[PDB]
RNA sequence: GGGCGUGUGGCGUAGUCAGCGCGCUCCCUUGCAUGGGAGAGGUCUCCGGUUCGAUUCCGGACUCGUCCGCCA
RNA sequence: GGUUGCGGCCAUAUCUACCAGAAAGCACCGUUUCCCGUCCGAUCAACUGUAGUUAAGCUGGUAAGAGCCUGACCGAGUAGUGUAGUGGGUGACCAUACGCGAAACUCAGGUGCUGCAAUCU
RNA sequence: GAGAACAGAAAUCUCCAGUAGAACAAAAGGGUAAAAGCCCCCUUGAUUUUGAUUUUCAGUGUGAAUACAAACCAUGAAAGU
RNA sequence: AAGCUCGUAUCAGUUUUAUGAGGUAAAGCGAAUGAUUAGAGGUUCCGGGGUCGAAAUGACCUUGACCUAUUCUCAAACUUUAAAUAUGUAAGAAGUCCUUGUUACUUAAUUGAACGUGGACAUUUGAAUGAAGAGCUUUUAGUGGGCCAUUUUUGGUAAGCA
């Protein structure tokens, strides 16, 4: 028959790493969460308790209740036709926290620092991201750069 | 050649005959194999040949290979 | 040819952590003191670290970051001069001593001191530092013995003895003191006393004295250099731990000199590495050496 | 439990099974197909091991027959009087329970414990009635 | 140089296989008490081998470790029994010595009629000062080549003490 | 073609991850009847795996004996 | 800068073979009355810091060293692949257009960094 | 790999090398080295009370599992489990 | 189908930026597991066949193993490495910063946790593009035999086959 048990297909997903076995090292025990903080879910094969499902393997959600050794997470699962709200209770061995979130904070402040010293001129602040414009005029010279004619290569067996 | 293409009936599909440019069963050219023997830097095994290397260690690099280094 | 490790294994080995190859860590142990409730969210967890070495003892306070662990304070035994005591400084009354020493340190630095004056007056009863009420609660701390062996009558539980009777509040059950009968489960507080002032030295020195000179003057030589007879070691204990519950500031030495004094001299005594254009002339001099036909 | 079901096909020669409440040891079986469309049926021939008597049933294949559990045990023999055997267990229990056999297989033990044999007897236990079987002698341990 | 490379005896073990459990090994266990001065420790059986006849797990052979000068003074008696002279086989790679005897008499026990003949295996292990570091829980570290044991030192070693010869095979 | 069972000393076979009995060959004892004790005799069909260990647990292969292979 | 205690990252830190180590600290080391544990005070426990030693541990250096790490316009825009055609070819498969882009190999360099507290010519 | 009477291919003892090439009840795959393996000591948390969550999924049931709360216990020096 | 609450948004089968996760294609085997071709150098208290040897833990050849350095070819249920395409999250007003209130939770401790008071930051309010209105509810029909094409792919010699 088929079989479809709880851990069914985790082979690769749930093995360790080339030559990084052994214990989990103490920053992952010395990291602190707090509610609405956002991380990422990926599993340790080492630890057995407290696991997520192969769904959730790389997820990404927000941190709604705090335990004595593990964290409750708030991931959105498409079933169907819409999306439905899953609560998890995970050992953090097997999440982290997301970068992402941490750097736009970083450009949170940065935009609010940037914004503060101009508004003492009003220089007109343009705080918006803008995408790769298209490069503009440039002069390239020849002075040491004469340019070096190529053509096409007949071909050979190279064996 | 006419060996191989006597052969080549007993195949299916399309096979070609090429000859290499290479010096036997190795794969440096047949100059570049000439320049390389020519100083002490090959030395035969039982059908192939062993060649050296810049790295690893000077005294095996010596008790091996000893007419390169008889410069 | 017999000792010769492959390149394969060379390369699919997995070194441990480097204080696992030192031997000097449990990251068993180390996860089970270190890590916290996360509903306590940056509490940090207290260890009292015990460790002894040859002629030393060592205690501190550490909580632990991701950068590295903190030490509040410490207190080794070979300050213990400054308090009186010069010899045995590794005896179980030494880690008594230096337990008691870090305790009333660590309870002036926080200002906890006023208030949980620990056992004034000791006489070798168990029991820990209860909370008073209306106040603030007893300073909580964990002990890491670390890899030492865990024996009723070691003196890493003489250290803990010393830092409880200091006015910390370490939690401890008391079958692992000396004195502790096996078969009736309860503790002898006489025996418990008599080895806080020192009384397992002091009846050794009377019964070997008595009999085996020679034996009393090889060891026990710096007692009769510095006239210390068998019972006056109880009353320099109790002057030691009044001077201890006098004032445990911590003075530090005046080190004789500046770091980059002693730097000069330890970079001068050290050696080198070789640079990569020196070690290619040193190739090239030893393949016209040995390679140029001698 | 005393008994657990089973499937006719599952079922093969040399096995226990219940046929009118009674245990029985199967030494025929055979099957022929119904119809040409239809299952085929299972014909079994069966001999109780308590009283010898040969029971036969015919089934469908699909249908479930009762099973007994049949446990053999080994005794070394302490007495034989008034027709009841006493035994010695392994860590020195002893029973005196054991009827001793009537047949030729009675008489055959009678004769060798009147004349000395150390005899070990298994006896076999199924759905609540007990007998004995067989005896040997033991070639070592004397 | 020469400090403390002093070879020593760190320990001699007794080994006394008499390879059945029971009265024999009750009587070579009695033997080797009364050698060493202390109790002795049975070894138990790994594997079930018929052609032997043993089965797993009885105590099979029964075995002392003796250090010290005491030690020193039961191979001196060995010595003796064997004349001063052992095989070059004897000697192992790391350094480390054994020999073979037959009964105790040799050793000079006496007979009693009831204890019968045991004859016994003496292995002496050597070491320099220093072997703590590979014993020790904390800070254990692997002994350096030049301070280890080898087999030309303890063939020296056992040439200019004991004033014995070693045989050529 | 498919499925099931089958191989153990000459025979009957039994079996815990090779035993007896009757054969064979000797010896001993005592009829009316005997009986006892020794031996020679078994790659458990074969080959692997598993297991401390496999007759025993499994897989593959051989032999032999069975039972089906139907409606059009 | 050396050393110790507790660490973080967990080989640039490991492994093999040699060499060196002032001071201090670790270490080996001396002892079995007491607590305690062993067949064995070897490990563990306790005592002394005394009788000694850098021989080992430890640290550092060396090696056209093994391994590991980093980089390259080195291989190679190669292999592979998303999209397109009433493209080629009997087919197998293959070119082209708009895009993305490896691994092995070769060569060059490197061989622990660092936090808290204490201590040191 | 090198040794030690009987003792040899396999009995017990000693040393060295040994990233797991072993073991963890069973099928296979993951995980594990001062352990999750082997040996020893003490125990019954394989307990009570109802909730929440994950998988299968209709976000029903059943099975299995996860993290807590309120008790009462076990173990250890203890953190904890 | 009936609508209801609102009026340009708590949107989007899309892209960009930042950040995750994966073990397929490819590649690799002088890297682990497994398969596999050929010689070379060694090991015999440590193999087997011959010949010379009284025999010899004898010799000489040969052939097998094991080791060492090479060499040829591979893997759906092998792997150090590792794409492309797909895939999670974020790009603010429900935000950021400052100050100090509550608690029976928590801390050695106004230490922290959560929710707050008061104050400051507005149209480039925090990337692009588009929005056709956005959100919400009730009720009920039919359907629950499918098939074909490109690409990936399984069984099969194959099939207008499955």
């Amino acid at each position: 028959g088929k079989s479809h048990g709880y851990r069914s297909r985790t082979r690769y997903m749930f093995q360790r790493d080339f030559r990084k076995h052994g214990a989990v090292h103490l920053s992952t025990y010395l990291k602190v969460y707090k509610v609405g903080d956002i991380v990422d879910i990926k599993a340790n094969g080492s630890i057995q308790k407290g696991m997520p499902h192969k769904f959730y393997q790389g997820k990404t959600g927000v941190v709604y209740n705090v335990t004595k050794s593990s964290v409750g997470v708030i991931i959105n699962k498409m079933v169907g036709n819409r999306y439905l709200e899953k609560r998890l209770n995970l050992r953090v061995e097997h999440i982290k926290h997301s970068k992402c979130r941490q750097e736009f904070l970083e450009r949170v402040k940065a935009n609010a620092a940037k914004r503060a010293e101009a508004k003492a001129q009003g220089v007109a602040v343009q705080l918006k991201r803008q995408p790769a414009q298209p490069r503009e005029s440039r002069i390239v010279s020849t002075e040491g750069n004469v340019p070096q004619t190529l053509a096409p290569v007949p071909y050979e067996t190279f064996i | 050649v006419e060996g191989l293409r006597r052969a080549r009936y007993k195949f299916p599909g399309q096979q070609k005959i090429i000859l290499s440019k290479k010096w036997g069963f190795t794969n440096l050219d047949r100059p570049e194999y000439l320049k390389k023997r020519e100083a002490g830097e090959v030395k035969d095994d039982g059908a192939f040949v062993k060649f050296l290397s810049k790295k690893g260690s000077l005294e095996n690099n010596i008790r091996e290979f000893p007419e390169y280094f008889a410069a | 040819q017999k000792d010769a490790k492959s390149s394969a294994y060379s390369s699919r080995f997995q070194t441990p952590f480097r204080r696992r190859r030192e031997g000097k860590t449990d990251y068993y142990q180390r996860k089970r003191l270190v890590t916290q409730h996360k509903a306590k969210y940056n509490t940090p967890k207290y260890r009292l670290v015990v460790r002894f070495t040859n002629k030393d003892i060592i205690c501190q306070i550490i909580s632990s970051t991701i950068t590295g662990d903190v030490v509040l304070a410490a207190a080794y035994s070979h300050e213990l001069p400054r308090y009186g005591i010069t010899h045995g400084l590794t005896n179980w009354a030494a880690a008594y001593a230096t337990g008691l020493l870090i305790a009333r340190r660590t309870l002036q630095k926080l200002g906890l001191d006023e208030t949980y004056k620990g056992v004034e007056e000791v006489e070798g009863e168990y029991e820990l530092t209860e909370a008073v009420e209306d106040g603030p609660r007893p300073f909580k701390v964990f002990l890491d013995i670390g890899l030492q062996r865990t024996t009723t009558g070691a003196r890493v539980f003489g250290a803990l003895k010393g830092a409880s009777d200091g006015g910390l509040y370490v939690p401890h059950s008391e079958n692992r003191f000396p004195g502790w009968d096996f078969e009736t489960e309860e503790i002898d507080p006489e025996l418990l006393r008599s080895y806080i002032f020192g009384g397992h030295v002091s009846q050794y020195m009377e019964e070997l004295a008595d009999d085996d000179e020679e034996r009393f003057s090889e060891l026990f030589k710096g007692y009769l250099a510095d006239d210390i007879d068998a019972d006056s070691l109880e009353d320099i204990y109790t002057s030691a731990h009044e001077a201890i519950r006098a004032d445990p500031a911590f003075k530090p030495t005046e080190k004789k000199f500046t770091k980059e004094q002693y730097a000069a001299e330890s970079k001068k005594y050290r050696q080198t590495k070789l640079s990569k254009e020196e070690r290619a002339a040193r190739v090239a001099a030893k393949i016209a050496a040995l390679a140029g036909q001698q | 439990s005393a008994t657990y079901p089973m499937q006719c096909s599952a079922l093969r020669k040399n096995g226990f099974v219940v046929i009118k409440s009674r245990p029985c040891k199967i030494v025929d079986m055979s099957t022929s197909k119904t119809g040409k469309h239809g299952h085929a049926k299972v014909h079994l021939v069966a001999i109780d091991i308590f009283t010898g008597k040969k029971l036969e049933d015919l089934s469908p294949s699909t249908h479930n027959m009762e099973v007994p559990v049949v446990k053999r045990n080994e005794y070394q023999l302490l007495d034989i009087d008034d027709g009841f055997l006493s035994l010695m267990n392994m860590d020195g229990d002893t029973k005196d329970d054991v009827k001793a056999p009537e047949g030729e297989l009675g008489d055959s033990l009678q004769t060798a414990f009147d004349e000395g044999k150390d005899l070990m007897v298994t006896i076999i236990s199924a759905m609540g009635e007990e007998a004995a079987i067989s005896f040997k002698e033991a070639a070592r341990t004397d | 140089q020469n400090p403390m490379r002093d070879l020593k005896i760190e320990k001699l073990v007794l080994n006394i296989s008499v390879g059945e459990s029971g009265d024999r090994l009750t009587r070579a266990s009695k033997v080797l008490e009364q050698l060493s001065g202390q109790t002795p420790v049975q070894s138990k059986a790994r594997y079930t081998v018929r052609t032997f006849g043993i089965r797993r797990n009885e105590k099979i052979a029964v075995h002392v470790t003796v250090r010290g000068p005491k030690a020193e003074e039961i191979l001196e008696r060995g010595l003796k029994v064997k004349e001063y002279q052992l095989r070059d086989r004897n000697f192992s790679a790391t350094g480390n010595f054994g020999f073979g005897i037959d009964e105790h008499i040799d050793l000079g026990i006496k007979y009693d009629p009831s204890i019968g003949i045991f004859g016994m295996d003496f292995y002496v292990v050597m070491n320099r000062p220093g072997a703590r570091v590979t014993r020790r829980k904390r800070c254990k570290g692997t002994v350096g080549n030049s301070h280890k044991t080898t087999k030309e030192d303890t063939v020296s070693w056992f040439k200019q003490k004991y004033d014995a010869d070693v045989l050529d095979k």
